[PDB]
């Protein structure tokens, strides 16, 4: 029986209020900031790379993903803004390679394309860990992998961050080695220039799909790529005689991976929430120093606006409860003020519930910077906060981040930063993220130095102060924009808020590929 | 509320469970349920009592009625058959919000 | 293909018969007279206990499970009788507290709800038991618990029979934690004051309830159940208004366990029985002297009449075969005469198939007495009896348990009694249970002396004989009475024969809560 | 019967020819630099520092070690060049933090030892590497960890390289739980001031022991590490007078670990090699482009320099057969010459046998640069040499990688490289390793460009080439020298030819901690 | 005490987790001392004990 009636979160915000309408404002030039940079990253290379691509009858990276996916499904691109003025004189789009999960043949597959058309499609240091971060998704959720090949090798001028450790380039066949070795189907596409130790990835792969004329595959068509390579050598397992044909036989491969998805959850219809998801602008805005009721983000993106809140009165400055996203259930820990034991102990014992029960996890990120509060006996919060930091890393539920606002020192890690392995991490435009807030560190530096001068005797003026704190405050702005986390691979992309909701159910059903796993925790320090 | 019951055991795989009756049976006793309505400005008490048979032995104030009764559908109207104290009427009910809605 | 015609069980019996008419008119008795003693018992401690109830705001007990369960789902209440006259001069209706099976939020669950209006809803002995019965019931069919916590401690002056032993209080928090452990979800409800020890019952729990005013739990309102306890003190998980609130949270609670409910069993269109249930009372009567054919009973409660007999003219005296009850397998094992080395034989080879294929089992106990034959050689019986006695506890299906007539001696072992743990016993309001029959005791008793006093030449005279034997065959049939049975845990309840079926079909619906496990057995003495 | 005469490795080099004597020379004084080098690492921050650290009343952090391990028992010391000349006006000997696997009452335990002197015990990047990297030696070998924890938080100026990426400093919290969720014992020792961020260390631990007046826990006495601490806090386990009776404390802790070693292997007694190791100086010498028999490097390193060789006349650039170091069985892996598809076939037949017997695995790296042969047909070194890092990275063995030579491009992840996991990797002071060789890169670049500038018809003169090709080379000799890859974390430490036989038994006992799991492989594209 | 309570909780999860047996040594103390000592923070910590010393596995004797 599930006819009861329940309450619903959410209240109408004053659209005519000043703040409401400097909210909007604030947060829509943020999005549309957004919107026209990936617009320009859309391009890749640019016109002349992109003609040359298309002389030599070739697809463009981005059409190849289009002809791929089932018609008309969501495709879910990751880590958009990587290399985002990474290096100092080089542009790379995107990284030089797409990533992003997509539905072929109806399976939900991880989808690895190198972009010709931008430096050649060599590798960059960045590259290698955007495709590691995708290869990383894949194996999490037993997402099968297609790669498209369309590489120039490793960039050579910055070999020693690209070749020797064990994150470097090396780590790509050891995944599709351990990948294979679990039945999680690995497919390669030649369907370019395969270079020196390219080669190895249509090799490692369990079916291989090579072009006539375009691919070539070599540890430049008679050596490699050659109807020798289809037929005399036998590394091709499939031949295509055009991009479009590839990405047909693509799909053939996939319907016959013999794969069915089976949820472990219980699932209940989907519906909308109850209020706007654009309100969300004027709701939040751009200014950290400003707090808003976390409840207000929930309601506007869960089913129906229906939450059911736990320990409500207890830690208020924690919000944690049970709902449904796309009829998934889901548990949601947000953050509305500044940690404190209480808080700390009450999300403890939210997430052996929701571990004990096999309930995915989700996470809204908003820390407090320390101006409201100097130190307020932190000592207290070590004790308590371990035991957080201690039951999030163990949990094997699915757990995805959302970093809404700041996400400051261990506040980070106790709300499953990127260190604690979440199946999903994104932020929204307005986001920072540093090891403490920038006015903070400057204080900090401040009374070193006067303490200092004072045992020299020498005066540390008024103005010598301030002199001394305006770079530290600049380079913590600098370094916690959101531009900077996503252009390295710190997040999987920079998402519109309007767009949180669907993020949130894509990323979700895929994650549910896999069998969620039994919770074993370490010892709970009482 | 029959017909949620009915819904539900739909999608369940114990379909035939005696659970999923809507008797309202107990064990050497009879179930006996306090409604309330409001008519107007008027709250209205009225002890239900589930019977063996499937009927309902309703007592409003002083007076007992015998009432036993179905549901079904004509087109998309959804109709009421039922007998009071031995009285047999049809009426479309309709049930919006927190009002019934019965028209006859 | 399930069209084969099949032959069906039962005859119309002679409603004109002169047996048949005393028969009904005997056992129609019995049942009025069982009705009659629980309407009294359903009032609890009385109309002062209940008004003074009423009048602190607080819902009855039986009101509340009303408004807990799902709208007219039927409850399977458990022993109604406990403590009827089991003490000198207190009357204790239903022992203090009201345990049964209901649907909650579509799952089926144990409640267990003190009776505040019974002697302030203190725990005598016999309430210990009665709560530990629902618990074990619980934990073996993995049904969630709910308390309606409204008690007032220990009976201090039989204190001695509550607190130290291993069946006694403690073991009720020692079963919370074992179910807690497995996933058996533990909901507390504080509907009313938590006395010294009840305290730890919402500790303890998974998740919490307490009412705003009425609630109290302390190791009054400010001590415990305070909004100190909501809030400073964090014991309390929700906050309710009222005992309707508090009721309305617990089947949202319920909803979220993500739970769902699967069969290990085929199943199969269910079928009314061809006969009506009522013929039981003329076919079975009251008289346990006379006997009757089994097939009768098992002809008026399993699906449609059918019935298919294993090893029919092997060991008459007992009756085995495979049936359906509301479409569930059912394998019924059920007493047609004496025991005999064929009947126990045949008995131990039906267990096994039943165990092999994960059938639940069913068992009628009719045990008859030795007045027909004195000894029979028994000694062959022994060698046989316990080939049964072994193979019935080794199983591992459901096992459901039936008095429908006497249950003496071994012959109880050997049909699943109590000690041998059935998931659920029940008996009919004409059963006999003792170590021997009344009258054989008497014989006994009668030989030892008549021969002691020839040893000694006193004359035992027919008048001393007789004079020995009244005491004893009184005790006999005190003790064997339905209620006293009851009255005590022993069974689950004494139920209406015309209600035969439903019981059956409710308790085997809830122990199919739990997977079947694979049954092991012990050396076979061929 | 293990009676057998057997035929034994190794012949007895020219003492007298000029090839050895230039060989020897050359050998020995990159062991006498690699000497001198770590004596000035052994100092830490320097006298000044020194002098107040002991003035404080503390040992110095080598002291520790000394003390904590058994009397007289050999420790293995792990990245002792991190952060060698990495940072370019600071030194930080050692990268601040002392590293190795050492035994505590009979139990080998990894000992993570801050450097308080370097810095004032604060975290470089490189720090934070280092002991993640042993980190993740304890846990494959299930090695339980000790933290001498006297620390002064993250470096500022560099806390983007420290606090926000999944390996950053987080990721150390997520290993202790992860460790402690397996029963791999976590020891805390505070012996000085634990900063902000670092006061979670000492409560993420199992058992916990602080000093009295030194230690201070707070996320300075009275904030933390305060009798507070120990007492009214609760974080502190143990209390311990000094620094000496901290260390006698923790001994006492391992020794009630209740745990015992137990080896998966079969044991045969031990034997010293039948050739001095220190003949190793003439032998391999410093000149990559002369070439030795691997051959003569393992007569000198395994048991009574008994090997029997596996397929010796196939694929005879490749060396595989079975021999014992110490008394553990061993399969040895080395190269001999380019690598070709007969050599890489023979290497997957190989490790697919020790992987079915359950035998470690060891590597010898001494790759070839391609001035002998520039491509010969390397298409078909591609199909071949995939099978072979497929089979290496499934592998489930313990794996030990030493590179005596040249680890150049594919070459370096067939024979196990940082990427492919192997329990330790040590590396001679005479490697290179590089994506490719400099000289070949530089001809590369070569052909670039004077094609190119034939295009322009602009005339690519000689000199032009050669003041191009300059460059090149010389970063590649920068970049691919030992100390540069060693000041990175990319290798477990570089080792003295003459110690090889004695690290290589330290670290195949210290791996055999971990029971041997069973091996999974992909699929073998025959 | 609550003190009391959670360090007995925090030892018997070391006991289990090594597989060490358990002795326990009884001896309460009557409330002739304290009548009350606000035994309501008691309930909230003791039960933890009950909690941990009936899931454990090890051997044990009282």
């Amino acid at each position: 029986y599930h006819g009861d009636s329940v309450a619903s979160l959410g209240t109408q915000p004053d659209l005519g209020s000043a703040l409401y309408q400097e909210n909007y404002k604030q947060m829509k030039a943020l999005v549309n900031q957004l919107h026209e940079r990936v617009e320009h990253i859309k391009l890749g290379g640019g016109e002349k790379a992109r003609a040359l691509h298309i002389s030599r009858g070739k697809l463009l990276p981005r059409e190849r993903i289009d002809n791929l996916i089932d018609p008309g499904s969501p495709f879910l691109e990751l880590s958009q803004f990587a290399g985002y003025q990474l290096y100092d004189n080089e542009e790379v789009p995107g990284g030089g390679i797409i990533t992003g999960i997509g539905r072929v043949s109806g399976v939900e597959c991880m989808i690895i394309a190198n972009d010709a058309t931008v430096k050649g499609g060599a590798y960059y240091p960045v590259t290698v860990k955007k495709q590691l971060r995708a290869q990383e998704i894949a194996m999490q959720n037993r997402l099968p992998c297609i790669y498209l090949v369309d590489s120039g090798g490793a960039y050579l001028p910055r070999q020693a961050d690209v070749f020797p450790d064990r994150d470097h380039f090396g780590r790509t066949f050891y995944n599709q080695a351990i990948m294979s070795s679990k039945n999680i189907a690995q497919i390669a596409v030649v369907m370019g220039s395969c270079t020196a130790g390219g080669a190895y990835v249509p090799a490692m792969a369990d079916e291989n799909i090579i072009v006539r004329k375009q691919g070539t595959i070599f540890l430049a068509e008679d050596l490699g790529g050659a109807d020798l390579h289809c037929r005399k050598s036998g590394v091709s397992d499939h031949w295509a005689l055009d991009d479009h044909h590839a990405l047909h036989l693509t799909r053939k491969v996939v319907r016959n991976l013999n794969y069915q998805k089976k949820l472990d959850v219980t699932i209940e219809p989907s519906e909308e929430p109850l209020f706007p998801a654009d309100e969300l602008y004027g709701i939040v805005g751009a200014n950290l120093k400003r707090s808003f009721d976390v409840r207000e983000v929930i309601a506007r993106i869960v089913d129906g606006s229906r939450f059911t809140e736990f320990k409500a009165f207890y830690g208020d400055t924690l919000v944690t409860g049970f709902a449904r996203i796309f009829g998934y259930p889901v548990g949601i820990v947000g953050n509305n003020g500044v940690l404190f034991s209480e808080s700390a102990k009450k999300g403890t014992h939210f997430v052996q519930l929701c571990c004990q029960r096999n309930i995915p996890l989700l996470f809204l990120q908003n820390i407090t910077g320390f101006m409201v509060g100097r130190e307020y006996e932190a000592e207290g919060i070590a004790k308590d906060g371990a035991k957080m930091v201690a039951a999030v890393a163990c949990a094997q539920v699915p757990k995805i981040t959302l970093i809404i606002g700041g996400s400051y020192g261990a506040g980070n890690y106790g709300m499953c930063g990127r260190a604690y392995s979440p199946r999903f991490l994104y932020i929204w435009p307005n986001a920072r993220i540093s090891v403490m807030g920038g006015e903070q560190a400057a204080n900090v530096l401040a009374t070193i130095t006067k303490d200092q001068r004072a045992r020299e005797g020498k005066q540390f003026s008024s103005a010598d102060e301030a002199a001394l704190k305006e770079p530290i405050i600049k380079k913590f702005e600098e370094e916690g924009n959101p531009y900077y986390s996503s252009a390295r691979v710190w997040d999987d992309g920079i998402i519109d808020p309007a767009d949180t909701r669907l993020v949130l159910g894509l990323s979700f059903s895929a994650a549910l590929n896999a069998p969620i796993e039994k919770t074993d925790f370490g010892i709970f320090r009482m | 509320e029959k017909a949620m019951t009915d819904t539900f055991t739909l999608q369940a795989h114990d379909q035939f469970s005696p659970f999923s009756s809507s008797s309202g049976r107990r064990l050497n006793i009879s179930y006996t349920r306090n409604m309330t309505l409001k008519d107007g400005k008027n709250n209205v008490a009225i002890a239900v009592t589930y019977n063996h048979d499937g009927s309902y032995s309703m007592q409003i104030e002083d007076k007992t009625f015998q009432v036993l009764g179905n549901l079904y559908s004509e087109g998309d109207c959804t109709y009421l058959k039922c007998s009071v104290n031995g009285v047999a009427s049809k009426a479309k009910l309709i049930i919006l919000e927190n009002t019934i809605y019965l028209f006859s």
